[PDB]
RNA sequence: AAACUCCAGUUGACACAAAAUAGACUACGAAAGUGGCUUUAACAUAUCUGAACACACAAUAGCUAAGACCCAAACUGGGAUUAGAUACCCCACUAUGCUUAGCCCUAAACCUCAACAGUUAAAUCAACAAAACUGCUCGCCAGAACACUACGAGCCACAGCUUAAAACUCAAA
């Protein structure tokens, strides 16, 4: 309200391609967490519920990163069989 | 020169022009995309209103207002009244995640207006008023 | 609900009876010609009457549409007609307990004070066989609690082959209420 | 202790800006402060519009005053700055150069088991 | 549907309300709690253990008095749904959530892990939870239900809190 306008969350359109500009803006707002923030703010999430989801999200991210690391490590041996017939 | 998605900063010397007008002089299309309606107001750089259209003023009622085709129709209506007043290039400022968020912009284009930039001004309180309680569905 | 607002550019019918912003009758014309008028004069289209066989629409400005919409809401506030009569219904059993029948009787009373119609159905109970006249007694017990507040809209009638009776109760009309007060007063003078 | 006053002044001409600084440094001295230095950070556009004393501001003069004062002088100085109409925004912080930074060897790895366990 | 139509959109001015991102961090505090900024004061104990009641605290809700009031919101009112709907769904608005001064003293107040010290070798270990144990101390428990009840006593509590039985009943829980 007190800030300058047309700087925050502003994307310029190139060659009249408004679809690509809108996708870029939506990608920016998504990566910065504003889209999820807006949605969670439509109804009040109670503090005990916010902590539960934040705890669930943090444990799921760790579990997925740890499961990705394991598969990357165990995919080194996905090469062809060196001792076929034995 | 390479294309910059960052808008030109006022007071600096840019080479970009639209019909001989600088970015600071292009009129603004304000799109409020609500969950049950979409409102579009086109204003000049001096904040002079030029055109207003919403799904309700285009003859849509109740749940039909909260549709993309209703917002697209509202955009076409606002574009027509704005084009008569001399508007070609507009800066789009959309607030809200309603169904007419993108469709309202398409209608502005189909109505003869050229969008040079898109700005999101969806209100996000930094801590603000308590929203209504969750719904049991 | 039907709202007094701009119909828009897409008109439902093809042939449209049109009027002027000042009320001058422009006659019947095709919807394509009406849209051209709305743009040439910068006016909006409202629906004044739909009952007429030729659909009647009128051109109006946003200011006019507002004044009429304001006018109408000042009339309805002055004359708030209670349009809908709501038919509440209660399905009872012959062997219903007194505590349950007293609870449902208090509920029927509250519906009558709100000027609703109460359809009461009484069905034969489980493991219980009853004379159809005995089932009819419950109707007189329910209405006895409302001596001067309710009366049979439709008298008890056998339904489903006589398995279950039916009925409809209503609130007494103002004339019927003054008659009850009159009759009650005469008895007071006699006693 | 040693404090740092971050002072944003109303954009004024040189004579009125000097009168504001002198009047502000004398207020510190009147409250027992020992003023160490005065730094000009330059006039710039504010990061946002600031309303102060029934006026709207878009530019301001940024100044720093490094000084020593008793702990009781801070409360009284904050009150003085609130009444000076030529001050847009004034904040007194503990001087950052007093706090000594502790040495760091590096980023020790944290076991993932503790993350989910914690 | 009701509701509003001194309504809505842009722009400007604007709080005694609430504190995006950081925070994927795991810190501070006895616990309860604590996540905008600044400053002041400031986070007991050079052996441990040690209280339903002593001493001091203790979320939310609630009480008494005076204030603030954006938004949310029991109750209530209206709309709709329904066989009914004292609900779930929609709208409005109040107590209340805030401040100040007093109370009240409860929680699934829960890592559902008592404090301190020690061990990783024995048998690893009913099961699940959270690898299995030792020393030492305090608190507590002894079938279910009756019973977060009765009576007594204490309490700023008066439809309250704390402590807390018995009779009848069962062969389970
Ligand atoms: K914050
Ligand atoms: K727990
Ligand atoms: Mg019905
Ligand atoms: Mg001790
Ligand atoms: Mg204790
Ligand atoms: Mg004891
Ligand atoms: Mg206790
Ligand atoms: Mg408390
Ligand atoms: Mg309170
Ligand atoms: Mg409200
Ligand atoms: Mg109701
Ligand atoms: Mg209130
Ligand atoms: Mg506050
Ligand atoms: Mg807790
Ligand atoms: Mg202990
Ligand atoms: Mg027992
Ligand atoms: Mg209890
Ligand atoms: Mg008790
Ligand atoms: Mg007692």
């Amino acid at each position: 309200a007190k800030h300058l306008k047309f700087i925050a969350r502003t994307v310029m359109v190139q060659e009249g391609n408004v679809e690509s500009a809108y996708r870029t803006l939506n990608r920016i707002l998504t990566m910065d967490g504003l889209i999820e923030d807006i949605k969670h703010r439509r109804y009040y999430e109670k503090p005990c519920r916010r902590r539960q989801r934040e705890s669930y999200e943090r444990c799921r991210r760790i579990y997925n990163m740890e499961m990705a690391r394991k598969i990357n490590f165990l995919m080194r041996k996905n090469r062809a069989d060196p001792w076929q017939g034995c | 020169t390479k294309f910059s998605i960052y808008p030109p900063i006022p007071g600096e010397e840019s080479s970009l022009r639209w019909a001989g007008k600088k970015f600071e002089e292009i009129p603004i299309a304000h799109i409020k995309a609500s969950h049950n309606n979409t409102q579009i107001q086109v204003v000049s750089a001096s904040n002079e209103p030029l055109a207003f259209a919403s799904c309700g003023t285009e003859g849509f009622r109740n749940a039909k207002k909260g549709t993309g085709i209703a917002a697209q129709t509202a955009g076409i209506a606002a574009a027509a009244r704005a084009k008569q007043k001399g508007v070609i290039h507009i800066r789009v400022v959309v607030k809200g995640l309603g169904p007419g968020r993108l469709s309202a912009m398409h209608g502005l284009i189909m109505g003869g207006l050229e969008v040079i930039s898109i700005t999101d001004n969806t209100p996000i309180p930094h801590x603000g008023c308590r929203p209504r309680k969750a719904r049991k569905l | 609900k039907t709202a007094f607002s701009n119909v828009g550019r897409k008109i439902s019918q093809r042939v449209i009876h049109l009027f002027d912003e000042k009320g001058n009758d422009l006659g019947n014309m095709h919807r394509a010609n009406v849209i051209r008028l709305m743009d040439e004069r910068d006016l909006r289209l409202v629906q004044r009457n739909t009952s007429t066989e030729p659909a009647e629409y009128q051109l109006m400005t946003g200011l006019q549409i507002l004044q009429e919409r304001q006018r109408l809401r000042e009339m309805e506030k002055a004359n708030p007609k209670t349009g809908p009569t709501l038919r509440k219904e209660l399905i009872l059993s012959s062997n219903i307990g007194q505590h349950d029948l007293d609870t449902k009787t208090k509920q029927i009373q509250q519906w009558i004070k709100k000027k609703h119609l109460v359809q009461i159905t009484i069905k034969k109970g489980k493991n219980v066989d009853v004379s159809e006249n005995e089932m009819e007694e419950i109707f007189h017990q329910i209405l006895q609690t409302m001596p001067g507040i309710a009366t049979f809209s439709s008298r008890p009638q056998a339904v489903q082959g006589g398995k279950a009776l039916m009925c409809v109760l209503r609130a007494l009309s103002k004339n019927e209420e003054k008659a009850y007060k009159e009759t009650q007063e005469t008895q007071e003078r006699d006693t | 202790p040693r404090y740092e006053l971050a002072l944003i002044l109303k954009a004024m001409q040189r004579p009125e800006t000097a009168a504001t600084l002198k009047r502000t440094i004398e207020a510190l001295m009147d409250r027992g402060a020992i003023v160490r230095d005065l730094e000009n950070l330059g006039e710039r556009a504010l990061p946002y519009r600031i309303s102060a004393h029934s006026q709207q501001h878009n530019r301001g003069g940024y100044f720093l005053v490094d000084f020593y004062a008793p702990t009781a002088a801070v409360e009284s100085m904050v009150e003085h700055l609130s009444r000076d109409i030529d001050v847009i925004r004034g904040n007194i912080v503990k001087h950052p150069l007093t706090q000594e930074l502790k040495e760091c060897e590096g980023i020790v790895p944290v076991p993932l088991a503790e993350k989910l366990y914690s």
